[PDB]
RNA sequence: CCUGUCAAACUCCAAACUUACAGACGCCGUUUGACGCGGGGAUUCCGGUGCGCGGGGUA
RNA sequence: AGUGCAAGAGCAAAAGAUAGCUUGACAGUGUUCUUCCCAACGAGGAACGCUGACGCGAAAGCGUGGUCUAGCGAACCAAUU
RNA sequence: UUAGGCGGCCACAGCGGUGGGGUUGCCUCCCGUACCCAUCCCGAACACGGAAGAUAAGCCCACCAGCGUUCCGGGGAGUACUGGAGUGCGCGAGCCUCUGGGAAACCCGGUUCGCCGCCACC
């Protein structure tokens, strides 16, 4: 912008969306990517090969297309991360893919956290990926009884639109299971 | 089609200039050959420009070169109409000379020799240290001039 | 010392004062005369020297050639003439000497020069239609003072 | 249109640049919350040739701690004109900083997709000691 | 030369176009190429690893294997074939 | 702002040209066997001149 | 700017800074280039592998010393494992 | 693509500026700290939980050329420089002719306020 001496970033580094060194560390698997990402309210995977004009993704799943198999609940939690990760996996494993690399972009490497939980989503659904177990929550958060208990120190439900008062990990559980199911139409 | 005579001999020419007129079947001082006009072979002429003379020759001036100096791929038979009749596509001297001309064909083609040894210009030539535009005998001519030089040789 | 020295462009540029030291002051006193206060805009006429040969023109030659040329604007002029003459060449080409065969024979450093490609206006001058032929007489000083032979053109002045 | 535009207050950095500390202790009772060192850098002549080592004490409040702070201490200033940036920020004094901003200033302090914030959203020196001075004291 | 290193007179063929300036796309640091192709020789100057005799550079060599990620390029120095190990950054496809 | 100048160890630019690989044409090779490969025998390792481009040096 | 030291070159969610942790400045054995353009020649050097054992990281991955090009030494003999 | 995700090329995409856009949709800002996790001090950030409000930021859509950049026309310029040739010129440094190539600065007028790929989506 300067001057004809001026170096400008890539664009997706202006744009602050790619971490360049990260990707390139990535690519060197010569495996797909999961590609997990979140928003304030939603959460999706994508599993991302590399293509002559840019990336391929070959399957992918937003936790908006969740309630498609029954779910009545918020899609920013943990249980909605690891069934979107889950289902996005399901389909990945669809169209042939069988094995992936974590990449979680510019968020944290926080344990337990939403990113991981798309991965244990992923990974359960048959995905062969590269991670780390006590990195992961523990089963009843990812289930969403942490936010149960939220709700036990009531006085005002916790969630506006009455999905339940005191909330449902059991919900969860009908849900996997409905995916982990054959039938289901991916 | 053009018409390339070398008039500078090889003693002091740049090698890759000198294997260039080889390439283009020259081996010696007053060496004729027919060229076409392709991009290949332009490069080639633009090469070898300072030692020799070159141009598009008249059907006639052409015609008259062929009788007095083509030669067969191999032997003394000479070359004629009859010559021409029972051995090449064509019917008479006119009829090749009018293909190479169009580039239809080729000496070697018709199994004539690439090159045409001519005889030294009757009455000199414009000298060899100077180009056309400046009165000498090297580099492109006219149609007319190639044919003076051309039949002063033939 | 000859100019026959050092008159010709035989040698690469050397200029570089970060890499050459012990380089001699220039004998240049100025390179902006007359009312340097004014434009050149301002006069009538406007006419230079310009060089016939492209040469080195050692910096001790400048100021002679300058300074014959200059002064005769003042004698003629006076101290302070409704007139303006300029010097653009500056002399970055540093010269040498090898004054022991020719062993090691890298010169010291002995002075600086001006290049000039011929054509080149060496010296320009801006007058009134008055003063046009003194100026035309301190560039024919001027021009003996410096190797080349010169021109001295006359440009805005069509008062012939 | 001005819900989304109308000031607030960031963070109010208290801070006490000593030059070599056992002065935390009162910060931790004026503001309510613990206290950072501060180490220096560069070399000084002014026996202060040690690079990382303590010489200062901040407590960067923000919310009720940083109001309940200025109440008690904006009092015991004398604002004016001049004190204020050119980006609508005030420091008085013991140091006293006080950083104002409009609502989504996060776009600017956030990993994902960051930005700078426009210029038209910056607050200014003029809608900074409005928006201060609307509230318990006097410019100038 | 003044000195006889692998860097020797290598100052503009490995400085970057001001533009260029930065760490590289990883795009062509990862592309692949089979046994046979013709690629390209040329150092980029933001990547360190993975390259060769700066000699080299210009060259138009053919891919006849793999030695961990990096790729060996038959060529020919003169009259003299060599094989040069070097990673796809320093890389490129002919035509 | 305007106005006067530069760079062998400066470059926002930028040739001619040199150069890797390939295709085409040319030339050449398949009884004159090219290209390549193995082996025997050397001589040679004071060079010079013109032209082009130079670096040193008043030359 | 910094990045130990010449110069030229490389580097910005880093190759720089701070913090923390750690010992890959590891063992074995190669490929290739360099040394020595072309074109044979040793020591030395570098890039890139396979095997073993490890460090850190969620993981991809990084680490065969210091971002790159200087910091080096035959046979015989001695000491050492 | 009535606002999304991952990218390729890496300023034609930068800098600056104007206008338009969102009731259970999208992205955000935004609300809030029991948990997972977090600040050498701060739920600021990171992380988690969430919808009262908002389109003012961001973002997306439409557009402006003043600066920077890309390409094009016309002029500079077939100039500067240059591969091949010469019993052409010059005391000489050097120049010229023929043949084959051929700039840069700068001015004037246009172009450029990204193009493209995969996926998802009233
Ligand atoms: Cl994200
Ligand atoms: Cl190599
Ligand atoms: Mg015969
Ligand atoms: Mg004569
Ligand atoms: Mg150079
Ligand atoms: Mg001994
Ligand atoms: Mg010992
Ligand atoms: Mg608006
Ligand atoms: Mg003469
Ligand atoms: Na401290
Ligand atoms: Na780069
Ligand atoms: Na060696
Ligand atoms: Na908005
Ligand atoms: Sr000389
Ligand atoms: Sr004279
Ligand atoms: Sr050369
Ligand atoms: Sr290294
Ligand atoms: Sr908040
Ligand atoms: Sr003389
Ligand atoms: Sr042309």
């Amino acid at each position: 912008a300067t001057g004809p001496r001026y170096k400008v970033p890539m664009r997706r580094r202006r744009e602050a969306r790619t971490d360049y060194h990260q990707r390139l560390r990535l690519l060197k698997s010569g495996k797909p990517r999961l590609v997990a990402r979140k928003s304030n309210k939603h959460v999706r995977a994508q599993l991302v090969t590399l293509g002559p004009n840019g990336d391929d993704t070959l399957a992918s799943a937003h936790s908006s297309d969740l309630a498609e198999y029954g779910w009545e609940a918020p899609t920013g939690n943990m249980p909605s991360a690891y069934l979107t990760g889950l289902l996005a996996g399901l389909r990945a494993q669809e169209a042939g893919v069988e094995e992936a690399v974590l990449d979680i972009g510019l968020n944290s490497p926080t344990p337990g956290s939403k990113v991981f939980a798309i991965q244990e989503g992923a990974i359960d659904a048959g995905l062969d990926i590269p991670h780390n177990d006590d990195v992961l929550a523990d089963w009843q958060r990812t289930r969403g009884a942490h936010i149960a208990e939220y709700d036990e120190q009531l006085e005002e439900p916790l969630y506006s639109g009455d999905f339940d008062a005191a909330d449902l990990p059991e919900h969860f559980d009908e849900l996997r299971e409905t995916l982990l199911d054959g039938d289901i139409e991916l | 089609m053009h018409a390339l005579v070398q008039l500078r001999g090889e003693v002091n020419m740049h090698t890759d200039i000198q294997d260039t007129l080889e390439m283009l079947n020259i081996h010696h001082v007053n060496h004729c050959t027919l060229v076409p006009e392709t991009d290949a072979y332009r490069g080639m002429v633009a090469k070898v420009n300072d030692f020799v003379a070159f141009g598009e020759p008249s059907q006639e001036t052409l015609e008259t070169v062929l009788a007095t100096r083509a030669e067969p791929l191999e032997g003394d038979a000479d070359v004629d109409d009859e010559w021409v009749a029972e051995h090449t596509d064509y019917d008479d001297i006119s009829g090749l000379a009018f293909a190479l001309l169009s580039e239809e064909t080729t000496l070697r083609e018709q199994g004539l020799s690439p090159t045409l040894r001519l005889h030294p210009p009757r009455g000199g030539h414009d000298g060899v240290k100077h180009p056309v535009k400046e009165g000498g005998q090297l580099g492109k001519h006219d149609t007319e001039g190639i044919d003076d030089l051309l039949e002063a040789m033939r | 010392k000859p100019a026959s020295m050092y008159r010709d462009i035989d040698k690469p540029a050397y200029t570089r004062r970060e890499y050459i030291t012990g380089i001699p002051g220039s004998k240049i006193a100025q390179h902006k005369m007359g009312r340097k206060q004014k434009d050149a805009d301002d006069y009538p006429v406007q006419i230079s020297l310009i060089v016939e040969e492209t040469v080195q023109l050692r910096h001790g030659s400048l100021e002679a050639s300058r300074l014959s040329a200059n002064r005769h604007l003042i004698k003629e002029l006076g101290e302070e003439g409704d007139y303006k003459m300029t010097l653009r060449k500056f002399p970055h080409q540093v010269l040498r000497e090898n004054k022991d065969g020719m062993r090691a024979a890298f010169g010291k450093i002995v002075g600086t020069a001006a290049r000039v490609q011929a054509g080149e206006q060496l010296f320009t001058a801006y007058c009134n239609v008055e003063d046009a032929e003194h100026v035309k007489e301190a560039f024919r000083r001027a021009y003996n003072k410096i190797t080349p032979s010169c021109r001295i053109d006359s440009s805005p002045a069509g008062n012939a | 249109f001005h819900e989304m535009r109308e000031p607030r207050i960031e963070k109010v950095v208290v801070h006490m640049g000593i030059g070599h500390a056992n002065a935390e202790d009162i910060l931790g009772e004026i503001t309510g919350q613990m206290p950072v060192r501060t180490k220096a850098k560069r070399t000084v002549g002014e026996f202060d040739i040690r690079e990382g080592d303590p010489i200062g004490a901040k407590v960067t409040l923000r919310d009720e701690m940083a109001e309940e702070f200025l109440q008690t201490a904006l009092p015991l200033a004398e604002l004016a004109t001049s004190q204020f940036d050119d980006t609508g920020n005030f420091s008085f004094g013991l140091d006293v900083t006080v950083n104002l901003v409009r609502p989504g200033y996060r776009v600017a302090k956030r990993d994902k997709a960051s930005r700078s914030i426009p210029t038209k959203h910056r607050l200014n020196p003029a809608d900074a000691v409005a928006f201060i001075e609307s509230t318990y004291d006097v410019e100038v | 030369p003044s000195s006889n290193g692998p860097l020797e007179g290598t100052r503009g063929k490995l400085k970057n176009k001001p533009r260029d300036r930065g760490t590289s796309p990883p795009q062509r640091a990862v592309e692949e190429f089979d046994d046979g192709e013709k690629v390209h020789l040329k150092i980029d100057p933001s990547v360190p690893n993975g390259r060769f005799h700066p000699r080299f550079d210009g060259q138009t060599g053919t891919v006849e294997g793999k030695q961990g990620d990096a790729y060996k390029v038959d060529i020919v120095d003169g009259g003299k074939e060599k094989t040069i190990i070097v990673t796809a950054a320093h890389l490129r496809r002919q035509e």
